[PDB]
């Protein structure tokens, strides 16, 4: 019943995604380097509320809003997805 | 006098222009536009509230005397906020002249019935209601006139399809004529005829 | 005396259209592309509304193209995009709007055909 | 947002016109079945009247309601005066329509229409 | 074999090399018993008991928006960033380059005309191939 | 001119193998049930899918969502792209980030292991347009193609 | 599928259903409904007919242009049967008389002609074959009509093993010889019945139910090699049925028993007409035969058809039998007949 | 020339013929397939090629105003003949 895929949607220029943009610039390479086999799909799009998608076994999905989240809270939200697995 | 060109009659153009501004001066409450065409037809464009006052003035005023309602019709122009243009074509036997009066309305707004001004308008307004769906208030007996009993929609609207939505046939099982969704053995063929080159510069619209 | 009506214009219940051809249709609002075979631009001035293409089949008797779509030939003309969108909302049609494509302005120079040192020098006339 | 009314100035006034029409349609069905010699029952006809009123229960524009009542009244006048024929009265029941399944799979089998 | 629709026969989304999303329009309907491709799989899922949660073209496009939000921004090129990170990760695993010279599959015009099922089935392309070779 | 291939070799009916192992026409209901049966007996790595070159995005997600419901992730494409490092995690890694119109803004173009004339004819046309009007410089690593 | 038989359209008059059907005996009572339902959806119908062309005119408006094709045929001429069936995908056999003529007897119409059609249809490679038999078909039946149905039903089974065989009860409809039959007895005063109609039970079935069942069998892949019993939803005592017929028609009902022997004498007297007999001895036997109960055979419900009660459609058939005084009585004015639970 | 298919059905000058197994040929049963047996492709090939002296010749199809629009045919290519695009007559430059 474990995790299969993670998607991060964010805007390139919006201030609501600044923390998410910060997280990718700083902690993405080491997180990917930690999980070499787990697809982490970062998909930018203009004027979209930043959001996290986690896909577990047999297609179950959950999404978390990251609007206004800090670089710290993004690390927390992913750390939830990578830790507890629904 | 070039043989193939329609001659221009300027005495009538001046006469119609004079009467046009005469109407506008007398009825500024309702008249929005007055124009005369290059083939000498005067059109008065009015606010819909002025249908009865304008038509009554044109019928009764001694310098108008438009006693005959030649025609009353509507035009559907979907791009407009008020899509329906209502057109009264009047004739003056006394002054051997014609005038056109135009107003507007939409799907949900009624127009005052002009039957009290011209009894000719009774069936014309029934036709406009039947074919365009424009409701006329205080009409003596408004109801479909041209379409089939129970027909749904207003065929002369531009968004009504040419072949309609239903068609009839005789069904032997129920021993009566039945109505069913329209299917055509040969679809009507749409032709794109417009040339991509401008034809009439004089009517060019600014960009 | 005027009344205050405070809802979006909806005329779907008084248009006579069947339910199938309101909810299931997809209207396209667009300015037609210029037919590439001709240089005239006079057919790219007005906005158009068309509906999604549906099945056509061959008539068994003659092989003609039969259809069951009452809207197959319906095309509407509008002055502006807003007018077309206003029409689509009150009739209850889902619609897609494609932005107008205006040719980009170009810099043309006949004298550039004879450049002293640039590649725009033409080898024939 | 100030528009000219047709009849009813607001929804409460319009709804009263709806109920007056519904009573007239409800009372007329027994005569319609008798006069047109329809094989349906008085219950079947009255159920059809309900069905036609129920499909327009989501309207909140008093003007749209007034037009529906106007068209309903005209629709009733044709029936009472026997301007309609039996074919026109029985067009409400679509007796020759083969039912069209509304589920995805049944549609998927029969064609491309959604 | 499940017969599907060609690109002229469906309203489908395609993303070009820029990442620009664009949609086709139905010009004709599929032939015979062929069906819209996403509808075949949706129909299959219901039969299999694992019904997918979208029954129309618009709904399945809402699903595309949840996976990659730019797949529904039609005619828009959404910019993509973070080349610095993609370059850092590309240096983790070293690998050798082959001694083979870089040779594209298409060297001359004859190699251009047939490259997919549609053009392979095309008699006009076959005429073109015969012409350039001969 | 390849549109005339849409009138040839077309699949117009579902097919299944008969007792002789030969393809024979059948109905959607039969063909779908036969596939539906096998899909219910397999899970995970036993079920895979390959997407060809002409597949639309609506079909691509529907097939992924279906195979994800048997806990399969083997959703593959024929065209290769290296997965090392970022792989497909970052869109910039597998896009033409300058855009087609951006070629007109470049002063140097370095082409590597490609024949844009046949791979992307209208992208090669854009390069020649810049080559001609902007005096663009072009360099190529690979087979010396015209 | 050949490309020209793949369905297209939305199921209307101009659509293509993919069915190419030869309907034998399409000019009778059941035939006009079957042809109507095939034409509605855009089927190619071949109507081989024996009668004068004027008597097929009511069939012409049932199909789009070209969809109804008429041919001549002779029940004894097997060349004329290949011509009619050799382009078809389904063959429907609806041939039958309720009387014997000088030229055709019950064996001819219910054995020799059904067998010839099936044997020729089998040779032509016709995929599907629908044969109409009778609910009460039995070898030991007192009615020779029903004895031939049993022999014919069996013969069609060996000849065309994959044939769908349908066994309807008595059918009621505008042009039936059932409800119309009872309503017409008024011309003789009382209504004679064997044992006062207290010994016979009937389960009549609506014509449209039978037609829909036939049409669903063509399309249902599981109807092949099966035998169906098309019966109505309610079983009635004959006396209750005939009394209800007279109530709906608003005609005075004067039943009186008539013994079996004396009421064959009347049947023999009506057989002398060289025209269509008003009644026959065999007709007397069939009307008084109790409808069989055959639970082992699938019914209308197994073909997606929901049987129509006699009460909904009796007025549709019997209104024309009323006098002016009663023409406008509604459906509710007559209480339903008592049923056998 | 009008041909008969192995099913016996005549082949039209447009190449149309119901293939064996096409139900649609039932429409001809007890009737006939209307086929015009003067194939225009064959008739025009029987005309002699006309030798002319000039490099350019004109064709109006004959009959002046009763023919087709007047066209002009180049005859410089000596491997082939100049054919009228309206009526199919052929022309040749004599030496
Ligand atoms: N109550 C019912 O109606 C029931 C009917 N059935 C069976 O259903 C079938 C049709 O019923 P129905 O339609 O009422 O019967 P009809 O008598 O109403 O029509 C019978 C058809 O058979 C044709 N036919 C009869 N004899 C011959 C013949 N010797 N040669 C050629 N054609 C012939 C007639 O053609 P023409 O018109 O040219 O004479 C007619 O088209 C019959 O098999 C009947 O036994 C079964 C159970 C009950
Ligand atoms: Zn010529």
């Amino acid at each position: 019943l474990g995790l299969r895929e993670i998607r991060i949607h964010l805007c390139q220029r919006s201030p609501g995604s600044q923390g998410v943009r910060d997280f990718i610039e700083k902690r993405y390479v080491e997180l990917k380097k930690a999980n070499p086999d787990l697809p982490i799909l970062i998909r930018e799009c203009s004027d979209v509320q930043p959001k996290l998608w986690a896909r577990y076994a047999f297609g179950q999905e959950k999404n978390v809003s990251l609007n206004n989240f800090s670089a710290d809270q993004v690390t927390r939200a992913l750390e939830n997805v990578l830790s507890s697995k629904a | 006098t070039r043989p193939t060109v329609r001659p221009r009659n300027d005495v009538a153009h001046k006469q119609l222009s004079a009467f046009g501004e005469y109407v506008a001066e007398i009825l500024p409450k309702y008249v929005q536009q007055v124009q005369v065409s290059c083939f000498n037809e005067l059109e008065i464009c009015i606010h819909p509230d002025g249908v009865i006052p304008v038509l009554t003035f044109l019928r009764d005023h001694s310098n108008a005397q438009f006693k005959s309602l030649a025609d009353l019709t509507a035009v559907d122009i979907p791009t407009r906020q008020n899509r329906f243009e209502i057109v009264y074509n009047l004739l003056s036997l006394r002054f051997n002249s014609r005038i056109r009066v135009k107003t507007y309305t939409d799907e949900l707004t009624p127009i005052e019935s002009s039957v009290p001004v011209y009894k000719a308008a009774n069936w014309y307004e029934r036709e406009i209601w039947d074919m365009f769906g424009v409701f006329f208030a205080n009409h003596p007996d408004l109801r479909r006139i041209l379409t089939d009993y129970g027909f749904e929609g207003h065929p002369f609207r531009k968004d009504f399809p040419l072949s309609g939505y239903v068609e009839l046939r005789y069904d032997d099982e129920v021993k009566r004529v039945v109505a069913e969704p329209v299917e055509l053995a040969q679809e009507f063929r749409k032709f794109d005829l417009n040339s991509p080159w401008e034809a009439f510069p004089a009517y060019r619209q600014p960009p | 005396q005027l009344i205050t009506v405070d809802e979006k214009l909806d005329i779907t219940t008084i248009t006579g259209v069947p339910e199938e051809h309101i909810k299931t249709r997809k209207a396209r609002i667009f300015v037609p592309a210029r037919n590439n075979m001709q240089s005239g631009v006079n057919n790219t001035k007005k906005w158009k509304m068309e509906f999604d293409t549906r099945e056509r089949w061959e008539n068994p008797l003659m092989g003609w193209a039969s259809t069951a779509d009452p809207l197959s030939n319906l095309v509407l003309t509008f002055s502006t995009k807003e007018d077309a969108v206003a029409f689509a909302e009150k009739n209850g049609w889902s619609y897609d709007v494609e932005e107008r494509k205006v040719p980009k302005p170009k810099s043309k120079s006949y004298g550039a055909n004879f450049s002293w040192n640039k590649r725009t020098r033409v080898s024939t006339k | 947002t100030s528009v000219k009314p047709i009849f009813s100035r607001d929804m409460n006034e319009a709804k009263r016109r709806v109920r007056e029409l519904y009573r007239a349609w409800y009372r007329e069905v027994p005569n319609t079945v008798h006069l047109f010699q329809l094989d349906i029952s008085v219950k079947q006809g009255r159920d059809k009247v309900r069905e036609m009123f129920k499909k327009n229960a989501h309207i909140t524009d008093p003007r749209v309601v007034d037009l529906l009542v106007i068209k309903g009244k005209m629709e009733l006048e044709e029936t009472i005066k026997v301007w309609k024929q039996r074919t026109h009265v029985m067009r409400f029941f679509h007796e020759t329509e083969a039912p069209r399944p509304k589920d995805f799979l049944s549609k998927f089998y029969v064609g491309h229409d959604p | 074999i499940l017969p599907g629709a060609a690109y002229t026969e469906k309203s489908a989304t395609y993303v070009n090399t820029e990442g620009r999303a664009q949609q086709t329009k139905v010009a004709v309907t599929p032939p015979g018993l062929a069906r819209e491709d996403w509808k075949i799989i949706r129909a299959l899922s219901e039969i299999a008991g694992m019904t997918l949660p979208y029954d129309t073209l618009d709904q399945v496009r809402n699903r595309l928006e949840e996976v990659s939000p730019n797949l529904v921004r039609y005619d828009d090129v959404e910019g993509a960033n973070y080349f610095q990170q993609a370059s850092e990760l590309s240096k983790l695993v070293n690998q050798q380059l082959l001694a083979d010279p870089l040779v594209p599959p298409q060297l001359t015009i004859k190699d251009f005309y047939m490259t997919d099922s549609i053009s392979r089935a095309s008699q006009t392309m076959a005429k073109c191939v015969k012409a350039v070779t001969e | 001119f390849a549109y005339d291939g849409l009138k040839r070799q077309r699949l117009t009916e579902p097919m299944v193998r008969n007792e002789k192992g030969l393809l024979t026409h059948t109905t959607w209901e039969d063909a779908l049930s036969r596939v539906a049966g096998m899909l219910q007996s397999f899970q995970g790595n036993d079920v895979a899918a390959i997407a060809g070159g002409l597949v639309d995005a609506e079909a691509l997600i529907a097939l992924k969502d279906l195979l994800n419901r048997v806990d399969s992730d083997t959703l593959c494409t024929e065209e290769v792209f290296p997965t090392a490092g970022a792989g497909t995690d970052l869109r910039s890694n597998y896009l033409l980030n300058t855009t087609i119109a951006g070629v007109e803004e470049a002063d140097v173009v370095l082409l590597v292991g490609t024949n844009p004339r046949f791979e992307a004819p209208l992208f090669n046309a854009r390069i020649r347009k810049s080559w001609l009007h902007n005096d663009l410089k072009v360099a190529l690593i690979g087979s010396p193609v015209d | 599928l050949h490309h020209a038989v793949i369905p297209h359209g939305k199921g209307g008059r101009s659509s293509v259903s993919g069915i190419v059907a030869t309907v034998f005996g399409a000019t009778g009572f059941l035939g006009r409904y079957v042809v109507n339902h095939l034409g509605r959806m855009g089927s190619q119908v071949i109507v081989p007919h024996r009668c004068e062309p004027y008597d097929t005119m009511h069939l012409r408006p049932m199909g789009d242009l070209g969809q109804i094709i008429f041919m001549d045929w002779n029940g004894r001429d097997k060349d004329s049967i290949r011509r009619a069936v050799e382009h078809s995908s389904v063959v429907i056999n609806l041939v039958g008389r309720e009387w014997e003529t000088q030229n055709f007897d019950f064996e001819d119409v219910f054995v020799k002609i059904p067998q010839a059609i099936a044997q020729v249809s089998k040779e032509a490679g016709v995929e599907k074959f629908i044969h109409i038999s009778h609910l009460n078909a039995d070898i030991k039946s007192s009615s020779k009509y029903l004895r031939s149905k049993a022999v014919g039903e069996k013969e069609v089974r060996e000849t065309f093993p994959e044939a769908t065989i349908i066994k309807p009860a008595e059918i009621f409809g505008r042009e039936d010889r059932f409800l119309n039959y009872f309503a017409n007895i008024r011309w003789f005063g009382g209504v004679p019945l064997i044992s006062l109609g207290k010994k016979t039970v009937k389960q009549p079935v609506y014509i449209v139910d039978v037609t829909k069942g036939i049409i669903n069998a063509i399309k249902d892949p599981d109807a092949r090699g099966k035998t169906f019993a098309f019966v109505g939803p309610s079983r009635y005592l004959l006396f209750d049925l005939v009394q209800y017929v007279f109530a709906v028609a608003h005609r005075p009902f004067l039943p009186y028993p008539l013994p079996h022997f004396a009421y064959r004498w009347i049947g023999r007297l009506f057989e002398i007409s060289p025209f269509e007999p008003w009644t026959t001895r065999d007709k007397v036997e069939r009307i008084h035969t109790t409808d069989k109960i055959l639970p082992h055979l699938p019914g209308l419900e197994d073909l997606g058809v929901e049987a129509t009660p006699l009460e909904l459609k009796a007025i549709e058939v019997l209104r024309r039998h009323r006098t002016y005084r009663w023409l406008s009585s509604e459906i509710e004015d007559v209480q339903p007949a008592k049923t056998i639970p | 020339g009008v041909r008969t298919s192995p099913t016996g059905e005549k082949v039209t000058h447009t190449g149309q013929v119901y293939d064996d197994g096409d139900y649609r040929k039932v429409r001809f049963v007890g009737r006939q397939k209307e086929v015009n047996e003067n194939f225009a492709i064959d008739l025009i090939a029987e005309q002699p090629v006309s030798q002319v002296g000039s490099r350019v010749i004109s064709c109006d199809g004959g009959g002046g105003a009763l023919g087709h629009p007047r066209v002009y045919i180049n005859l410089d290519k000596e491997t082939k003949t100049g054919t009228c695009g309206y009526c199919g007559l052929q022309f040749r430059q004599q030496h």
